[PDB]
Order: structure tokens, then C-alpha cells, then sequence
């Protein structure tokens, strides 16, 4: 599935809480500070992923490729730009080092391509 | 920073890191001590001048 | 240019120059002189 | 010895070179007597040239 | 699962949102935009919601 | 290992894979649209939890036993619709009979913590 | 490349460090066995240790063959820096040299990195001795 | 409390490892290493003027949403601003630190590229040691410079003159954390089976990690660490002619 | 501060050999060869003619305050 974000009351720049409408059995994000209501786009209001399988590829930024302290490799090239040199590194985040996974970011500038073998 | 600490994406800090420890020399120490006791000296000077202005006489600096 | 075999004597004379310039009590003298040069006037101002 | 100048405005009065007190100096400092003296001058002044100082 | 603060000369644990409102930021929008820099943070949503939903 | 799993403490926190809530006022039609909605066919909102076959294989659990355990724990206030073992995914659906979804969040946090299943 | 299959009962990281410890222990034991087989029987080290006066068969191994892996708090030396034991090594490497295993003997001499690791071990032993003596004094006084 | 008096990893070249008191306080008292020097501290106002004459905007004028992409810039911990591209301004700050034109050699800068930020430290209390600067596979400490250094006391070629030349620079703890080191130019920076080939700084001499007593200790690579610690402690008891003018 | 007159192990006369050693090192011989030229065969005398430090020049560089 996917996460569901904040619905914003735009005119007073505030939060919207989902409350039910019983006249037609629908869900309506209403403001508590003022009177502003929006239809619920989806039935999911709250979701908790407990397995902690988050996209570490999106978590990792591409600026780490130019760091000299990180080791450099040439075994696997960049897929999009074809440059041979990649940087292999770990998660560096908690509750992940139980499985040490390798992430390659291409050292070629202006491509910014990262991938997992 | 607290949210990234709770998530664990950012690693926590260690009190044993000498990068995160500073080392005071005699300079900051003497400056701080002189600051405090110079404030005490100014307190003495102002209460002395206040005593003379209560007495209606001009305060003597020396 | 630089020679790996003469690098030992090169780094040793670098060490000699560094100790001849500095000494050992540089941090004590520098902290005290910095304090007595600017910090006390900064306190009184 | 340490001095300050005094600016009072009761009528502005200036009182320059007013003694506060005496502040300790460690040896071989920039205001110490043992500043710039060579080994000959220091041994004439009966102090060790090889002493580091700073205390 | 909320967030409070320990402050000098304060005997209580004051919430961060009401601290921001005492500072002047009473808007939830600029409170969120001051507590985050990259706006797309749903994990921040489920780990910040009790504090603002209390305060 | 049977005596092991009989002795060692198990919690819904360590057994769940993920959880969510979906506002489905009609019990016949749901956002998940699984077969268990037709197996079932009064809370307008439903609570859906999805388990993990790694933990069912490790603990040798029968999700009928989990369903009867949670039914005994929460009484007749909450009905649980169980996903029969047709695939890897097992879903428990929770609906309240007759305060609101914040109280539903509180009781799902409670069951996540300490049912001691 | 993640061909490692984790042992049941522990994580992949714990399994990997168990494998590393097993390999290093086996290598060090083989090294010591080879040396003590070849001590040439005219060594005063051998003669005095056979007399049982002082020292140990492993002490011949450190002084002659190899120092071996040193352990802090019952494990390898942790990443005090940013995921690295020293800035002299690259980021995210798990080599025995970079993690605290000594490849040299006392006769061969040590690199400054493993000398620092031996300093870690010696300081750990000394702090243990100090707290041991203080606490056993207090406990003996309590019992008396 | 074992941990604060335990020996930490962050002590390479700051404090000699094998010099401790032996009694009730082991590890809370340290003795300064050779290359280790303490930052004297400086005012960050010329640095902030450098930022603002340059292109790093303050936090109050910048739009809020367009802080997501940029990198934060702190000076002495407190937050100053953001900038879109820390590249080439990190290099400008490094070379200006090397030439001591406006950025001093003493003030340090750390660029966290994992989390998009950079911190400038003008403060006193930081401990640093001199280290070589190497850019390519080849070093910058040239035969001309060692020729003047050998013909010292005539040209008045100084260590400060070397720092002005920018061959070597002061490196403190956070920067040592974030930089890679080359242990030996004759052994590691030389071309062979490459380890990383991304060497940025180089140590002067490994024995310089030792201290005042460990320096007179002979063969510590052969000695045991408890013996080295004992001998380094006993060096203060080592009796001899303490001062020249003792009479 | 002064050269010992005799070898601690042997007892060979050493006191003149110090000033002679300084004369030969001013005459620019390698110090081991100059030591052999002075004729100190045993290392237990070679050590004291080799690695003796003199302090009395500094002590006399100090002024005599007891005159
Ligand atoms: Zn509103
Ligand atoms: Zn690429
Ligand atoms: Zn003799």
C-alpha cells in the first residue's frame, strides 16, 4: 500500500480531521478551528508498515558519490549513463545493519544514479 | 534532529567522542573567573557610591 | 622531486623545523596571550 | 599592575590610569620580563634558557 | 508518543507546539514548515501527530 | 521447539507485518476487495491487519487460534473476519458492534502491545 | 553479495561476526600449535614454562609467532569514527587488520594501528584490575 | 562508570595512548601528544562577511519551501543559512584557509554530505595536529621546500612559511572524522594494488603520535602496553639533573 | 657535569681523553675512529668517552653569585 498525507484547511492554514457523514455514509476531512470540509480521496486514513521495508534508494541521496572516504569500484557500470565507476556502501541507518546490503551510486556527475545489486 | 534520532536514520551521539568534547585552557577559565569577581567588584563600587549619595556626599573613585 | 628513500630525513627535518618554530608550551602561551590581549578588554567593555 | 580610564557624566570627568589591581602573569609571556631574551641575556639574568616556562 | 521540553526556570514539561504558539507561530502550516525542511514526510506524520493532536 | 513456543512470550507487535484502517460503511464492498468480504456477507470503519508467514511458520500458529484468542480478549464488542489460508497473506478484519476511531486507534495500540496471544 | 545464509537464533550480522571469530581463533590456534611444535627444545622459554615457574605456552606464541586478535568488551573493536575503526582505513570495511587483529609478532614489531589496539587491550586490563581490587575490598569488608 | 575513563577511538595523534596515572583515577588524566595543538579561537564575523559577500543567504530572507533542496550552513553550531551547491565553495573555503587571506588556518569546516549540511568552527577548545595535504596521487611537499628547510636560519624559512605555502595544514577531530588519510607516501600513496586511491591527507611521522615519555620509551612496537604505560608513568620518577640553574 | 676520571667497570684513565676527544672531533674525524685512535678498545670505556654530556659550560655560563 501507501501512506496518506495531511489534508490541509487552506484558508486558515490548518489541519483537517476525518469525520463521518451519516446522511450519505461518506468521509469528510473537516477543520476544527473553522468550518472547512473536503471529501476523503481514499478510504485509508491511517496505515502503519511494521516490517520496516522502506525505500532506502529514495532515502539515499546522490551527493555521496563524490565523497573520497567511501570506497570506489568498477565491477558494475551505471545503467543510465554507462559510466563504469560506482560507489558501494551500506545503509548507515538503524534497524538495517541486521542485513548488510550494498548500494552503488555512479561517480559520473549529473546522472545521480543509485541501485542495489 | 530528535525525529531523525527516533527514526534511527541518523546515528545517535556518544558522550565519549573527543570531537564532541571541548578542552578549556587557562584563558577561558581566567576570563570567566575575572568576569564573575569583576561583577562582584562593580557591586561593591556601586553600593559604595550609593552609600555616599545617600549620605549626600560625592563618591570617591579611588 | 620528492624521494621515498630521502622521505625519512625530509619528514624528520620537517619535525625539526616544526619543533624549532613552536616548542612545547605554545598552547599555554597562546591561550594566555590571547586572553590578556583581547578577552580582558572584551570583558571590561 | 592594571589600569583603566574612567568616564563619568554627573559634567563629564575623565580619570585615566586608575589602578584596579595586580594580575598574575606566567613566565615567558609577551608581557613578561623573559620575552625576547636570548641564552646569554638569560644566563646573565640567572635563569635557565632551556626552561619552557608558561606557568 | 509525544514531545515535550525541559527549560531553565521552568518546573513543567511544556509541549513544543504550544511553545511555538507562545513564540507566535499559531499556524499548523508554518509550524510544520518550521519543524521539517523536505515537506514529503509521512513517517513524520505518524510520529508527530500525537503532539499537535494534543496541543 | 513446541514447548519453546508454548513458553516464550509472543506479542502482536512482534507477530504483525502491517496494519491499517479503512472507512468501509458497506460491509459487502471494501477497499481491499478480497474474497473475505464475500465470506463475511456494525462499524462504518474496519481495521485490517496483515500478518507474516515467516512468523506463523516460526511460531506454528493457527490464525483460528489467534482469532478465538482476540475474540475472547475483546469480548463481543469486536468481530474479527479471518482470511483463510489461501495464500501467503493473512488478514484479520475488525469491526465494532454497539467512542470513535481515535478509541479504535487506542484499542489497536492496546492489542498491538499486550494481548499476550 | 548476500550469499550468506543466517544461522537460526541470531541475525546475519551476528552470524558473520561469529564466522570471523571462528576463523581467526582457528588460525591463531594453528599458529600457536605450529610454534610450540617448533620450539627447538633448547629454548629457555620452553624450559622455564615446562618448569611452570612463569609465563605460558600462549605467551611464547605472542612473543614469537603472532600477537593475534585482541578483544575489547568481549568483541571486536567498534567503529569509533563514522563506520570506521580508524580514518587510516576506508569506510565500511570489515578486515581483521582494520578491526583489531594483529598479523605480526612481538619480534617482528607492530604497526602503529595495531599498537593502538594493543593499547586498547592493556588499558582495558588495567581498568579491570583497578575496579576489581576496589570492589573486592569493599565486598570483603562487607562479609567480615 | 567505565565508559568516560575508557580509551576511545578518537585519540589518534591527540593524546599518546600509553601514558596514564596508575592509581584511583586511570584514564581521566591524559598527557598531550606531540603534534596535538589546541585551537586558540577566533571571531566568526569576518567569516560571515565572507559568506555574505559570497552567495550564502540568511535564513530569514529565504523562502521556506525552497529549503528542501539546499544544504544548511552553521557557524560554531548556530545556524546561519543555506546554499544550493556546497561544491566549489567548499573548495574556495579550503584554499582560502590554506592561503590565510580571510579564512584562517585555525578555523575548521566540516561538510556532511550524508545529511546536507556544513559547519564552520572558529571556536577555541578544538584540538588539532598538522597533517600533509595531498591532492593527486602525488604529494605537495617538494624538494625545493625541503631544500629551504634544510637551509634554514639563513633564508628564515619557517614552519609558518610552510603553512603559508599550503603544503601542510592543521586538522582537528571532526575534520579527521570526515577525511581519508594516507599512512605512508612511500608505501601507500605509491602506485600499487590500490586500496582506495582517494587519499587526501597524510601523516608526518607515526612516532609523532607518541607523547613526552613515550618518546623516550625505546621500541614500543616491541614492548607490551602495560610495560609501556608503567615506563611512561615512571619517567616522572626518573631521577636526574632537573634544571640547569639548580644551584 | 664532569667526565668521570675512571671507567666504572675497568678503571682506565678517562679525564684527559674527554678534552682529547673534543680536539679530535674539532679536527673532524669520525668519532668511532677517533676513539680508536685515542685507544679505547673496550666498549665499556667507549661508552663513556662517546656519550658523555657536559653541563659545566652552562654552569660557568651562569654568573658566580658567591664571590
Ligand atoms: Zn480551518
Ligand atoms: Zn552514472
Ligand atoms: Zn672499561
Amino acid at each position: 500500500p501507501g501512506f496518506v498525507g495531511i489534508r490541509f484547511c487552506q484558508e486558515c492554514n490548518n489541519m483537517l480531521y476525518p469525520k463521518e457523514d451519516k446522511e450519505n455514509r461518506i468521509l469528510l476531512y473537516a477543520c476544527r478551528n473553522c468550518d472547512y470540509q473536503q471529501e476523503a480521496d481514499n478510504s485509508c486514513i491511517y496505515v502503519n508498515k511494521i516490517t520496516h521495508e522502506v525505500d532506502e534508494l529514495t532515502q539515499i541521496i546522490a551527493d555521496v558519490s563524490q565523497d573520497p572516504t567511501l570506497p570506489r569500484t568498477e565491477d558494475h557500470p551505471c545503467q543510465k549513463c554507462g559510466h563504469k565507476e560506482a560507489v558501494f556502501f551500506q545503509s548507515h541507518s538503524a534497524r538495517a545493519e541486521d542485513a548488510m546490503r550494498l548500494y552503488y551510486v555512479c561517480t559520473a556527475p549529473h546522472c545521480g544514479h543509485r541501485w542495489t545489486e | 534532529r530528535l525525529l531523525l534520532a527516533a527514526l534511527g536514520r541518523r546515528e545517535l551521539d556518544d558522550r565519549d567522542h573527543y570531537g564532541n568534547k571541548r578542552l578549556d585552557l587557562a584563558g577561558p577559565l581566567l576570563a570567566f573567573l575575572f568576569r564573575g569577581m569583576f561583577k562582584n567588584l562593580l557591586k561593591e563600587v556601586r553600593i559604595y557610591a550609593q552609600k555616599f549619595i545617600d549620605r549626600g556626599k560625592d563618591f570617591n573613585l579611588e | 622531486e620528492i624521494t621515498p628513500d630521502l622521505w625519512q630525513e625530509a619528514c624528520w627535518i620537517v619535525i625539526s623545523s616544526y619543533f624549532d618554530e613552536k616548542g612545547l608550551v605554545r598552547q599555554q602561551l597562546d591561550s594566555f596571550d590571547e586572553f590578556i590581549q583581547m578577552s580582558v578588554q572584551r570583558i571590561v567593555e | 599592575p592594571l589600569y583603566v580610564d574612567i568616564t563619568k557624566t554627573v559634567l563629564q570627568t575623565q580619570h585615566q590610569k586608575t589602578f584596579i589591581g595586580k594580575i598574575p602573569i606566567m613566565l615567558r609571556s609577551t608581557y613578561c620580563l623573559l620575552n625576547g631574551l636570548t641564552d646569554r641575556d638569560l644566563c646573565e639574568l640567572n635563569e635557565c634558557p632551556l626552561d619552557p616556562g608558561g606557568y | 508518543q509525544r514531545i515535550v521540553a525541559t527549560l531553565p526556570y521552568i518546573k513543567q514539561e511544556v509541549p513544543i507546539i504550544i511553545v511555538f504558539r507562545a513564540l507566535g507561530f499559531v499556524s499548523d502550516r508554518d509550524i510544520l514548515e518550521h519543524i521539517i525542511y523536505d515537506f514529503e514526510d509521512p513517517e513524520m506524520m505518524e510520529m508527530v501527530k500525537p503532539s499537535l493532536d494534543e496541543a | 521447539k513446541d514447548i519453546l513456543c508454548r513458553l516464550e512470550h509472543t506479542t502482536l507487535r512482534k507477530v504483525t507485518a502491517n496494519t491499517a484502517i479503512y472507512y468501509d460503511p458497506n460491509p459487502q464492498s471494501t477497499v481491499v476487495a478480497e474474497d473475505q468480504e464475500w465470506v463475511n456477507v456494525i462499524s462504518p470503519w474496519l481495521l485490517r491487519v496483515e500478518l507474516d508467514r515467516k512468523h506463523m511458520t516460526d511460531r506454528k500458529l493457527t490464525m483460528e487460534q489467534i482469532a478465538e484468542k482476540i475474540n475472547a480478549g475483546f469480548g463481543d464488542d469486536l468481530n474479527c473476519i479471518f482470511n483463510d489460508d489461501n495464500a501467503e497473506k493473512l488478514v484479520l478484519r475488525i469491526r465494532i458492534m454497539n467512542d470513535d476511531d481515535v478509541f479504535l486507534r487506542c484499542i489497536e495500540s492496546n492489542m498491538l502491545t499486550d494481548m499476550t496471544l | 553479495n548476500n550469499e550468506l545464509e543466517p544461522t537460526p537464533g541470531n541475525t546475519l550480522r551476528q552470524t558473520f561476526e561469529n564466522q570471523v571469530n571462528r576463523i581467526l581463533n582457528d588460525a591463531r590456534d594453528k599458529t600457536g600449535s605450529s610454534a610450540q611444535k617448533s620450539l627447538s627444545e633448547y629454548n629457555n622459554f620452553k624450559s622455564m614454562v615446562v618448569s611452570g615457574a612463569k609465563g605460558s605456552k600462549i605467551n611464547i606464541s605472542q612473543v614469537i609467532a603472532v600477537v593475534g586478535q585482541q578483544n575489547v568488551e568481549g568483541k571486536r573493536i567498534p567503529f569509533g569514527f563514522k563506520h570506521r575503526t580508524l580514518p587510516h582505513f576506508i569506510k565500511d570495511d570489515y578486515g581483521p587488520e582494520s578491526r583489531g587483529f594483529v598479523e605480526n609478532s612481538y619480534l617482528a614489531g607492530l604497526t602503529p594501528t595495531e599498537f593502538f589496539f594493543h593499547a586498547m587491550g592493556g588499558r582495558e586490563g588495567l581498568i579491570d584490575t583497578a575496579v576489581k581490587t576496589a570492589e573486592t575490598g569493599y565486598i570483603q569488608r562487607r562479609l567480615i | 562508570l567505565a565508559k568516560p575513563r575508557q580509551l576511545h577511538n578518537t585519540l589518534w595523534g591527540m593524546v599518546c595512548p600509553a601514558e596514564t596515572p596508575e592509581g584511583h583515577a586511570v584514564g581521566l588524566v591524559k598527557n598531550l601528544a606531540l603534534m596535538a595543538y589546541i585551537s586558540v579561537g577566533s571571531q566568526p564575523s569576518p567569516i560571515l562577511e565572507f559568506l555574505e559577500e559570497w552567495s550564502m543567504e540568511n535564513l530569514e530572507e529565504i523562502s521556506p519551501a525552497a529549503i528542501a533542496d539546499a544544504t544548511k550552513i552553521f557557524v560554531n553550531g548556530c545556524w546561519v543559512g543555506i546554499h544550493k551547491d556546497p561544491e566549489q565553495l567548499m573548495n574556495t573555503l579550503r584554499k582560502l584557509r590554506r592561503q590565510m587571506d580571510i579564512i584562517v588556518s585555525e578555523v575548521s569546516m566540516i561538510r556532511d554530505i550524508r545529511e546536507r549540511e556544513i559547519r564552520i568552527y572558529t571556536d577555541a577548545g578544538r584540538i588539532c595536529r598538522p597533517l600533509l595535504i595531498v591532492e593527486k596521487q602525488k604529494l605537495l611537499l617538494k624538494k625545493r621546500h625541503i631544500d629551504q628547510l634544510k637551509e634554514r636560519e639563513y633564508n628564515n624559512y619557517s614552519w609558518q612559511d610552510l603553512v603559508a605555502s599550503g603544503v601542510v595544514e592543521y586538522i582537528d577531530t571532526l575534520e579527521e572524522e570526515t577525511v581519508m588519510l594516507a599512512m605512508t607516501p612511500d608505501d601507500l600513496q605509491e602506485k600499487e594494488v590500490a586500496y582506495c586511491s582517494t587519499y587526501t591527507h597524510c601523516e608526518i611521522h607515526p612516532s609523532m603520535i607518541l607523547g613526552v615519555c613515550a618518546s623516550i620509551i625505546p621500541f614500543p612496537d616491541h614492548n607490551q602496553s602495560p610495560r609501556n604505560t608503567y615506563q611512561s608513568a615512571m619517567g616522572k620518577q626518573a631521577m636526574g639533573v632537573y634544571i640547569t640553574n639548580f644551584h | 657535569m664532569i667526565i668521570p676520571v675512571r671507567c666504572f667497570t675497568c678503571g682506565k684513565i678517562v679525564g684527559n681523553k674527554w678534552e682529547a676527544y673534543l680536539g679530535l672531533l674539532q679536527a673532524e674525524y669520525t668519532e668511532g675512529d677517533a676513539l680508536d685512535a685515542l685507544g679505547l678498545k673496550r666498549y665499556c670505556c667507549r661508552r663513556m668517552l662517546l656519550a658523555h654530556v657536559d653541563l659545566i659550560e652552562k654552569l660557568l655560563n651562569y654568573a658566580p653569585l658567591e664571590k
